[PDB]
């Protein structure tokens, strides 16, 4: 069955007036490098070309308020002058007063027509080069170079609309999607799954403690893998491979998803600068978590772009993911990330989340503790 | 008030 992808021109439309394309890393050209490599690479031509559509406002308000969508989703005070000459709600955030209103219910909108194609069986997965990225948006709080949550909205409108009962979602973005924990903090129905540097709360956006486990009926269904002690060493495929075979895909699996939406940023790949990600994951490696995440819900799967900012790694990992989507024999990975252990900061976050979560996931016991195994000594136990 | 560009967390 074919894959889809969608994208829009209309979302390179948002863009800081200031012209210091340096000091804005969420630039127009993310997505455009994004959609460049899959068409010299063909990918582009073997899958469904998807045309997106702007969100309607009653479709945001499924997430955010009212108020938030006619500020954001509008156009005729939060809005202040930056020091780089340009409006914006923040210095992280720029607003364009012409064309940012219409990039982002693009976004959103994007997402939702190419998650609901997958839903109903148009499409066997699909990849939505997006921009700006949703996850950090919350209910009234723009944020993060967010201002609506598309991953959420598209969730919500999964359950409004065609009345799903079980959607994961995964966020291997570097940073934790607060707005996206927030969104369905007290939902059992919608299993959040946030893979983010934390340090203890010194990193952006400060939130997704391990301990936050979600409140209500939805105590549980909130799981934060959030590694901890800094770069030291920088976390690396074999502590991202081991943090899906001990925790992310134990619980992925026991939630059996209808569904999987992914917010997949790239900040995670090598070569970023470091206060914006600082992690060493290669691109090859986004292709085997992509096609590990192929195997829940019977392959129905959307990726959603969200953060990532350097143009050549977005590219060769926005690359190994649709060509994971595709069904395309991967690259094989590297002996020394086979053989290499995880190091022991990612061993102490992934035993901490552990020791949390094995309370409401009674299959988080097999792998208490394999934490520390190296995926060839994972596979060496199995058997 | 921290920011992403930085890495530096929100906090009150
Ligand atoms: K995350
Ligand atoms: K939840
Ligand atoms: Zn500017
Ligand atoms: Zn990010």
């Amino acid at each position: 069955f074919t894959t889809g992808l969608v994208y829009d021109t209309l979302m390179l439309k948002h863009q800081c007036t200031c012209g210091s394309s340096s000091s804005h890393p969420e630039h127009a050209g993310r997505i455009q490098s994004i959609w460049s490599r899959l068409q010299e690479t063909g990918l582009r031509g073997k899958c469904e070309c998807i045309r997106g559509r702007k969100a309607t406002l009653e479709e945001l308000q499924t997430v955010h308020s009212e108020a938030h969508t006619l500020l954001y989703g509008t156009n005729p005070s939060v809005f202040v002058r930056l020091p780089c000459g340009g409006v914006g709600v923040d210095s992280d955030t720029i607003w364009n007063e012409v064309h940012s209103a219409g990039a982002a219910r693009l976004a959103v909108g994007c997402v939702v027509e190419l998650v609901f194609k997958v839903a109903t069986g148009e499409l066997k997965n699909g990849f939505a080069v997006v921009r700006p990225p949703g996850h950090h948006a919350e209910e009234s709080t723009p944020m993060g170079f967010c201002y609506f949550n598309s991953v959420a909205v598209a969730a919500k409108l999964l359950q409004q609309r065609l009345s799903v009962s079980k959607i994961l979602i995964v966020d291997w973005d570097v940073h934790h999607g607060n707005g996206t924990q927030q969104a369905f903090y007290s939902d059992p129905s919608v299993l959040y799954m946030s893979l983010h540097r934390y340090d203890d709360g010194n990193f952006f956006p400060g939130s997704g403690a391990p301990d936050e486990v979600g409140t209500g009926p939805g105590v549980g269904f909130n799981v934060n893998m959030a590694f901890t002690g800094g770069l030291d060493p920088p976390m690396g495929d074999a502590e991202y491979l081991a943090a899906f075979r001990t925790v992310v895909m134990p619980i992925a699996s026991e939630f059996a998803p209808d569904v999987v939406l992914v917010s997949s940023g790239f900040d995670a790949v090598e070569g970023h600068p470091t206060p914006l990600g600082g992690y060493n994951l290669s691109a090859r490696c986004f292709g085997y978590l992509t096609k590990q995440l192929m195997g829940l819900a019977g392959g129905r799967i959307v990726l959603a772009l969200e953060g990532g900012y350097d143009l050549t790694a977005i590219c060769d990992a926005s690359e190994a993911c649709v060509s994971a989507l595709l069904g395309n024999e991967l690259d094989p990975l590297p002996e020394k990330v086979l053989q290499q252990r995880p190091n022991a900061n990612a061993v102490r976050s992934m035993e901490k989340v552990m020791e949390i979560h094995s309370k409401y996931w009674r299959c988080l016991q097999r792998t208490t503790s394999t934490a520390g195994r190296s995926l060839i000594e994972a596979q060496t136990c199995e058997n | 008030e921290g920011s992403i560009t930085q890495g530096t967390p929100l906090k009150y």
